[PDB]
């Protein structure tokens, strides 16, 4: 018996109990999310502890199989995934300290509150008040005050713990045969041992920088247009050549620019295409929406939903009888138990969210043939890319007219197309340079290039150089601004959004070549097209058994990532932006507010 | 071969561990052969003396649950084997009168 047979036997013996414990943990999490009770919390905690102990034991016992004597890629990848001990390789004291720091940062981020200066007892919380002020308010004082309060809450009282957290993560990465935590996160992008499909961590950075440099003109024109539009709404505040303030970006951190659509719409004289009123008049419900989505997914050649899905998914808010959380997320309990938890209502946003969740469930069912150690997409961005392209295909006017929501005599003009493209640019493209800058700053912090006392200075310098956001209030080195981010304070990646955006654009460029379509790219619809459905299913069923480069080339025909699909998609908007900025200043000056 | 779904018969809450299956053995089984051996499968050259490296239990439990998918529900399978040995045919089908 060779080493390969022993490794296969170990994997076959381990995957059964792995799937069993994963299903147990998923059922515990579902019972916790559907009914918040002490018993459910205790059961979920016990299941998580058992799962962590099982993972630690399996990672400790899996060290007996060498990686140099494995000729099969499917077994080698699973062995490499099992050998990674994760956070369980550190000592007890260091692990307890890291967990305490994580819990402290989570409690600080969750308990973020903004109080009035006149009344210290009168305070508010993030979601209902701060988002409403930053999104649906036109007052310069209230928004700036709320932003300054939120920036002062998370800050100097968190950096002494954040630095120790970074040090512990670097030690953990060095313990797992990595140079730093950045290389540990980029380990999923590295591919070795494949003829003509190798990939390095530096190649990813080079490709991201090249895509950013190619998008730079479009983002510059978009920023110039947003500045010219906001200059009239806020006189004597928006600089004509300087950067834009952070509190007027329509977001607490400047991530999304969708909230500025109410003030930057070019053709607001006519309402945008919305099927909410149609569903209200027709008295539809979540069941009809899910049935239409199922018919749409079946019409392209994908298998229909299982019976347990319709018999176990909570597609309707139960009310006060159950303490359910209205947070739409994909649930994959395993062994054919696919569920969806979402409080779907009669709205277009909920329609797109339900389509995204059904696309995620279809992907999970697609890569379900692979073992438990490979039950995942080719990368951390394939799921969101598939969901977004499915939502875009469903949001097409032809599909809306076919499903009976729009009248057959409905027409579309260029103004609606320009408005839709501007909305999509503010929603997706608005967060790309910020994502790039945040990821580069975090990578440089992990590399140790900025050791002690140049974090905030270089952070704001790169921010004004890339995104172009001027400081509305003088800061210093103690105010750790990146620590207030959701993904940074909770140890989550941020470049995954850029990767899924690239994958979405590449899939939109690729799949629309086979399906019959005439006109622009945003009107592409893959409904009733079995060819594109089969071409997509040939890649969705691959899972993690093959590198992401081969799976991407099997769809777009390219061995590397590309950004030209985004330019071809936004060319109708880019031309209008050039025509509007022809008589306006282009660019932004980094010299403003000499504090 | 006769098989039918038994989801409402063989399923049990918190997993029905009453059913097991053999996934590891030294060699393939001959047709019409039965073996209920519970010896630990030796996957290496080292002598097997207990649970540990290169020594895994060959029997695994299903754990049927009612919330599983259609592919994981318990299915009772009955295979009818007919013998045509040199002997009087004592078994026959029904005859209508």
């Amino acid at each position: 018996s060779t080493i390969e047979e022993q490794a296969k036997t170990f994997l076959d013996k381990f995957n059964h109990e792995a799937e069993d414990l994963f299903y147990q943990s998923s059922l515990a999490s579902w019972n916790y999310n559907t009914n918040i009770t002490e018993e459910n919390v205790q059961n979920m905690n016990n299941a998580g502890d058992k799962w962590s102990a099982f993972l630690k034991e399996q990672s400790t016992l899996a060290q007996m199989y060498p990686l140099q004597e494995i000729q099969n890629l499917t077994v080698k990848l699973q062995l490499q995934a099992l050998q990674q001990n994760g956070s369980s390789v550190l000592s007890e004291d260091k692990s307890k300290r890291l967990n305490t720091i994580l819990n402290t940062m989570s409690t600080i981020y969750s308990t973020g509150k903004v109080c009035n200066p006149d009344n210290p007892q009168e305070c508010l919380l993030l979601e209902p008040g701060l988002n409403e002020i930053m999104a649906n308010s036109l007052d310069y004082n209230e928004r700036l005050w709320a932003w300054e309060s939120w920036r002062s809450e998370v800050g100097k009282q968190l950096r002494p713990l954040y630095e120790e957290y970074v040090v512990l993560k670097n030690e953990m990465a060095r313990a797992n045969h990595y140079e730093d935590y950045g290389d540990y996160w980029r380990g999923d992008y590295e591919v070795n041992g494949v003829d003509g499909y190798d990939y390095s961590r530096g190649q990813l950075i080079e490709d991201v920088e090249h895509t950013f440099e190619e998008i730079k003109p479009l983002y510059e024109h978009l920023h110039a247009y947003v500045r010219a539009k906001l200059m009239n709404a806020y006189p004597s505040y928006i600089s004509p050549i300087g950067c834009l303030p952070a509190h007027l970006l329509g977001d607490m951190w400047g991530r999304f620019w969708t909230n500025l659509y109410s003030l930057t719409v070019p053709f607001g004289q006519k309402p945008n295409i919305d099927v909410t009123d149609a569903m209200v008049d027709q008295a539809w419900d979540a069941q009809r929406i899910f049935k239409e989505a199922e018919k749409f997914f079946v019409s392209v050649g994908l298998p229909n939903m299982t019976q347990g899905f319709w018999e176990n998914s909570m597609l309707t808010d139960p009310g006060n009888v159950q303490k359910a959380v209205c947070h739409p997320t994909a649930w994959d309990l395993g062994k054919g138990d696919f569920r969806i938890l979402m409080c779907t209502k009669v709205t277009m946003d909920d329609f797109l969210t339900a389509h995204h969740e059904m696309g995620h469930i279809q992907y999970d069912m697609a890569y379900a043939a692979q073992p438990f150690l490979l039950r995942n997409g080719a990368n951390e961005g394939f799921h969101e890319a598939v969901g977004e392209i499915m939502s875009l295909s469903a949001a097409t006017p032809k599909h809306l007219k076919s499903i009976g929501l729009l009248s057959p005599d409905f027409q579309e003009d260029n103004e609606t197309e320009i408005n839709f493209l501007l909305k999509q640019a503010l929603t997706i493209v608005g967060t790309l340079p910020f994502t790039y800058m945040l990821e580069k700053w975090r990578w440089m912090v992990f590399k140790g290039e900025i050791p002690k006392d140049q974090w905030m200075k270089k952070w704001w310098e790169m921010k004004r150089e890339i995104v172009g956001v001027v400081e509305p209030v003088p800061h210093d080195e103690t105010y750790c601004d990146p620590a207030s981010l959701f993904h940074v304070s909770n140890d989550y990646s941020f470049i995954r959004y850029y990767t899924r955006t690239l994958y979405q654009f590449q899939f939109q460029e690729a799949l629309c070549q086979a399906a019959k379509h005439e006109g622009p790219l945003h009107k592409c619809d893959i409904s009733n097209s079995t060819e594109a459905g089969q071409k997509l299913f040939n890649m969705l069923r691959l899972g993690k058994s093959e590198p992401w480069t081969l799976a991407l080339e099997n769809v777009v025909g390219a061995k590397n990532m590309n950004v030209r699909p985004l330019l071809n998609y936004f060319e109708p908007l880019f031309t209008w932006l050039k025509d509007q900025n022809k008589n306006s200043f282009v660019g932004w000056s980094t010299d403003w507010s000499p504090y | 071969v006769i098989a039918w779904n038994s989801n409402k018969l063989d399923s049990k809450h918190s997993g029905n561990y009453d059913y097991w299956y053999r996934s590891l053995r030294k060699s393939k089984l001959k047709p019409f052969e039965r073996d209920i051996s519970t010896e630990i499968y030796q996957a290496g050259n080292k002598p097997c003396k207990g649970k540990g490296p290169n020594c895994y239990f060959p029997l695994q439990s299903y754990g049927f649950r009612p919330t599983y998918g259609v592919g994981h529900q318990p299915y009772r399978v009955v295979v009818l084997s007919f013998e045509l040995l040199h002997a009087p045919a004592t078994v026959c089908g029904p005859k209508k009168s």
